[PDB]
């Protein structure tokens, strides 16, 4: 598996004719060139790679395993749905009725965590965590323009993490012998790493128990029913009960490059939802594991835990 | 009801669905038919046992109840959404799964008769310029799917009459403190037992009952299909737009009205508003959010009076689908700007003409202001409360709060802007800038008495005031965040927050106790700053002084500033003024929110910077 890192910045096109200099001096602009440099974009390697992209096809040869994005702290995860706002306190399941139920203890308020602190939380070792380690992400402004004015937010990011599962294109290659790439659909461009390892996130040791859960990192599409029946026969156990805990159902668009039209409307559980199991005899809860629909376009990740 | 089983009802998405609008109405569409279902699902089990079973929300006397059941001849007030999208009611064991199974179908179906309704309405008035074969293919499954799956109606239940240990059924459910402990002792006191009935820890109940309800609603609504490829609704952009899978982008603009393609959803959103007026002859009084602006200081009705014959003259001649019924189609095309933007020289006098109205009666207000209010811990004041009897004390609550929103919130907004829901605890309203504060501040003093230094029972709210041109989705976004994560965010909470987001993109948060309002709508500082640029430099300089704490301490600068900027007509006056301001300050930032000093002067004298905006309030 190998592990691909990003580093977005955003594209400004300047003109060498423009009419008054006094503006971009009062802001100290400075355009330095940058020599020997490799750029390229996303939809011009989709290079050869033409032999592990199907034409027409929905998903590609090679499988994203997840994409986990970063600050200046690390890589950083949606606090799970189950750590609700005082403090942020950890609430596990209860029972009623022979049916596990989240007992209520308050409002869940949305939030990043450090994978220090996500790591602690799937070993079962976190009670709560102080509010100054919950972390909130600004959002970024842009006025967008499609190719009307528009409004484009997104998270203040400073790194892109995407894992991949290379069959055999060569990958870890061709993304070597560049610098930089464009991104899809932006006037964004990004500096790209990658290195041959996989991380360590995915190389837990859970051990085995009854009472199992799964952090939906990354959206997992498909209904509940299905992702805890695709979880029993890839685990080759057999679940007695089991409580999602989640928000709403997030819509999943995409662009279908062979029609010329957008993709059919899907719905998936957002991240940082958590599936908690209870199996009838013990599992070895796996690292992570890939579950429902378009797994290879890096839907699906999640990180196994536990809980008592 | 022969074997009690005390039931919950649930419907979902909600704010997602009222924020997917563009205009006012859609918005008020949105909020409205959702009561309705809940009124669908509330039917069936007054059917089977009356209303005297529904324990929340109080129907007695629900608009929709008096006029869809018992049939009355109620006025506009049913266009107010009244009823929450969670209810409880007390039903037979027996029963149960037939009536879950029931208030599904109703409301399944009921959207299905609205959407062909709609489909039917859409093509008969050209918002959909279609073939006579397509207007059924308008009709097919793909389309019906996705109006039978938007909404997820739950139901869960529990017997009542039921025994179990209480202290092991709150504690497996995650409930056991030392105050329910305690509470469930005095009850294995009453009974001599610990082996009660459900029903005798009812408060409990409600609360385990709410948890096994919320599992069994994330279950349902997840058990979704997928959708045909194409182009998306152009309101929510989330589902298939009719015909979305048959044209390219350009053609399946072309077939519909103002070239937005809609989805099923957004269709029966459209279409909602003329369904209620040959349902009960009644609508909306201002449709539009610029309708609710103009209504700053009464600019609408003025110029009205002074030039509302003539701008429609001028009007029609520019054009004659500008006019109707000999008014304005738009509300904004009362904006020069609308003109230049949206036969030339027939154009120029409309331009100048109005451009002439605004300098004798002052140029039109742009801004207005949504109000999202909300109860303070609802959740655990109301159990405390309950803390065979109990539910009874429920239902008494519960209608206290039904009146409060049917009757005394209604009385505040009268017909002083737009209010489209309030159910119980809970308010959305629309309101002109110039009646904002003092609406919500009424709607919190009313709560107070109705529910009676340190009141145990609160109302926190958002108060977001935007341009016209603003997209509703994102507004609606915002004034939520206010409540949400600046007001309820709060320690003790009972808190208003308001933000002012300008067109420029500019965006100010004052957070502040209700009572900065009265203490300022009564100030000397609130007069003086209005007959004053002195208060922009005034309101400038103190902010510059706490970027950080000032080395002199607050009071000190407080009062320097007061003397650098607050001036009398001489000495005696000057005096008397500087020591009234500073006094006024004062007693404000008793008001403010915030960890020290030094935030509360900023918060004041952010909120003194959006309520002396110019553009705001002209
Ligand atoms: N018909 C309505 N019109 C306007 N506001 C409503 C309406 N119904 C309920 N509300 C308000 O919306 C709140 C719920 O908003 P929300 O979108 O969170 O729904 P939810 O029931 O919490 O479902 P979800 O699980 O999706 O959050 C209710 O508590 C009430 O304050
Ligand atoms: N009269 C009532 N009887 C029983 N339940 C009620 C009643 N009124 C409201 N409720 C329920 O209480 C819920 C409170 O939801 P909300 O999200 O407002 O939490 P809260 O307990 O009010 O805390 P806060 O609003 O401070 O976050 C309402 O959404 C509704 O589900
Ligand atoms: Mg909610
Ligand atoms: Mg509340
Ligand atoms: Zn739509």
């Amino acid at each position: 598996m190998i592990e691909v890192t990003f580093t977005p910045y955003d594209v400004l096109l300047f003109r060498e004719s423009r009419p008054f200099d006094a503006g971009s001096e009062s802001v100290a602009r400075s355009i330095i060139p940058l020599p020997q440099t490799v750029a390229g974009a996303i939809r011009t390697l989709l290079k050869g790679l033409k032999n592990c992209v199907g034409v027409g096809e929905e998903e590609p040869e090679f499988t994203l395993v997840g994409i986990a994005i970063g600050t200046e702290k690390g890589r950083i995860y949606p606090l799970p749905f189950n750590i609700i706002k005082s403090f942020y306190k950890v609430v596990n399941p209860g029972r009623f009725l022979g049916k596990l139920i989240l007992p209520p203890k308050g409002k869940y308020k949305s939030g990043y965590v450090t994978e220090s602190i996500l790591e602690k939380y799937l070993k079962g070792e976190l009670k709560e965590v102080e509010e100054n380690k919950v972390i909130r992400i600004e959002k970024e402004k842009r006025i967008g323009i499609k190719l009307m004015l528009y409004t484009v937010e997104f998270l203040r990011i400073e790194k892109i993490y995407a894992w991949i599962e290379d069959p055999g294109c060569g990958i870890k290659d061709i993304l070597s012998s560049y610098e930089f790439l464009t991104l899809g659909g932006e006037s964004r461009v990004a500096f790209v790493e990658v290195d041959d390892k996989t991380p360590d996130i995915f190389n837990r040791e859970l051990g085995s128990t009854k009472k199992a859960l799964f952090y939906f990192s990354t959206p997992t599409i498909g209904k509940v029913g299905e992702i805890v029946q695709e979880l029993e026969k890839r685990l080759n156990a057999k679940i007695d009960d089991y409580l999602l805990v989640s928000s709403r159902p997030t819509a999943i668009s995409g662009w279908d490059m062979h029609e010329k039209k957008p993709k059919g409307t899907k719905f998936a559980i957002p991240p940082g939802s958590v599936l908690f199991v209870e199996f009838k005899e013990e599992v070895e809860v796996p690292p992570y594991i890939k579950l429902g629909k378009l797994k290879k376009l890096g839907y699906g990740l999640a990180l196994g835990g536990i809980w008592e | 009801v022969k074997d009690p089983t005390l039931l919950r009802i649930k419907i979902v998405p909600v704010q997602p669905f009222i924020a997917n609008s563009r205009k006012q109405l859609d918005l008020w569409a949105s909020s409205h038919l959702l009561s309705m279902l809940m009124y669908k699902a509330l039917e069936v089990i007054v059917d089977k046992f009356g209303p005297e079973h529904v324990i929340y929300p109080s129907l007695r006397d629900q608009p929709f109840f008096l006029k869809f059941y018992l049939g009355e001849n109620i006025g506009d007030e049913i266009l107010v959404a009244n009823l929450p999208n969670k209810a409880l009611a007390i039903v037979s064991g027996k029963e149960a799964e037939k009536i879950e199974e029931e208030i599904k179908k109703r409301i399944r179906d009921f959207l299905l008769q609205l959407y062909r309704e709609a489909v039917d309405w859409a093509v008969e008035n050209g918002v959909v310029k279609v073939d006579r074969s397509e207007k059924d293919s308008m009709l097919k499954e793909a389309y019906l799917k996705i109006v039978r799956e938007y909404f997820t109606v739950s139901i869960t239940w529990v017997s009542l009459s039921e025994k179990e240990d209480i202290y092991q059924v709150t504690e497996n459910a995650g409930l056991s403190d030392e105050d329910v402990k305690k509470w469930l002792k005095f009850a294995e006191k009453k009974e001599n037992s610990r082996v009660l009935e459900r029903i005798a820890i009812y408060p409990l109940l409600v609360k385990i009952l709410d948890s096994l309800g919320e599992r069994k609603v994330t279950e349902e609504r997840f058990e979704k299909s997928e959708q045909l490829k194409g182009w998306k609704c152009h309101v929510c952009g989330e589902n298939l737009a009719i015909f979305g899978d048959m044209y390219d982008h350009d053609n399946l603009k072309s077939l519909w009205l103002d070239e937005e393609p809609l989805c099923p959803m957004c269709l029966i959103k459209r279409y909602y508003p003329v369904w209620i007026r040959s349902k009960t002859g009644q609508k909306i009084r201002f449709e539009s959010v610029v309708d609710v602006a103009l209504l700053y200081k009464n600019w609408r009705k003025i110029f009205d009076e002074k030039y509302g014959k003539d701008l429609v003259s001028k009007a029609r001649e520019v054009s004659e689908d500008f006019v109707k019924d000999n008014m304005l189609v738009d509300s904004d095309l009362y904006y020069s700007s609308t003109w230049e933007s949206g036969d030339e020289e027939k154009v120029k006098e409309v331009v100048d003409f109005l451009n002439a109205a605004y300098k004798e009666i002052g140029n039109p207000p742009k801004y207005y202001a949504i109000l999202v209010m909300d109860g303070d811990d609802m959740g655990k004041v109301i159990s405390g409360e309950v803390l065979y009897s109990t539910p009874q004390v429920h239902v008494a609550i519960s209608q206290a709060l039904a009146n409060f929103s049917i009757r005394e919130v209604r009385s505040v907004v009268k017909d002083e802007g737009l209010l489209i829901y309030a159910g119980g605890d809970d308010v959305l309203a629309i309101l002109p800038v110039d009646k904002a504060l003092e609406v919500a501040y009424k709607i919190r003093k009313e709560f107070g008495k109705s529910f009676e230094l340190l009141p145990g029972w609160k109302l926190s709210a958002g108060i977001l005031i935007v341009h016209y041109k603003h997209p509703l989705y994102d507004a609606l976004e915002k004034a939520r965040d206010l409540l949400n994560n600046k007001a309820k965010n709060v320690p003790g909470k009972d808190t208003l927050a308001i933000g002012l987001l300008k067109r420029s993109g500019s965006y100010y948060i004052s957070l502040v106790g209700w009572e900065l309002i009265r203490v300022f709508y009564n100030s000397e500082l609130r007069k003086k700053l209005l007959e004053e640029g002195v208060g922009k430099r005034f309101i400038y300089h103190v902010l510059r002084e706490v970027d950080t704490w000032p080395k002199v301490g607050i009071d000190e600068m407080l009062k320097f500033e007061v003397i650098r900027h607050i001036r009398g007509r001489n000495k005696e006056e000057t005096k008397e003024l500087r020591e009234k301001i500073y006094g006024e300050i004062k007693d404000l930032l008793e008001h403010v929110r915030g960890n020290n000093e030094v935030e509360k002067v900023r918060g004041l004298f952010t909120f003194l910077k959006i309520i002396t905006d110019a553009e705001v309030f002209p």
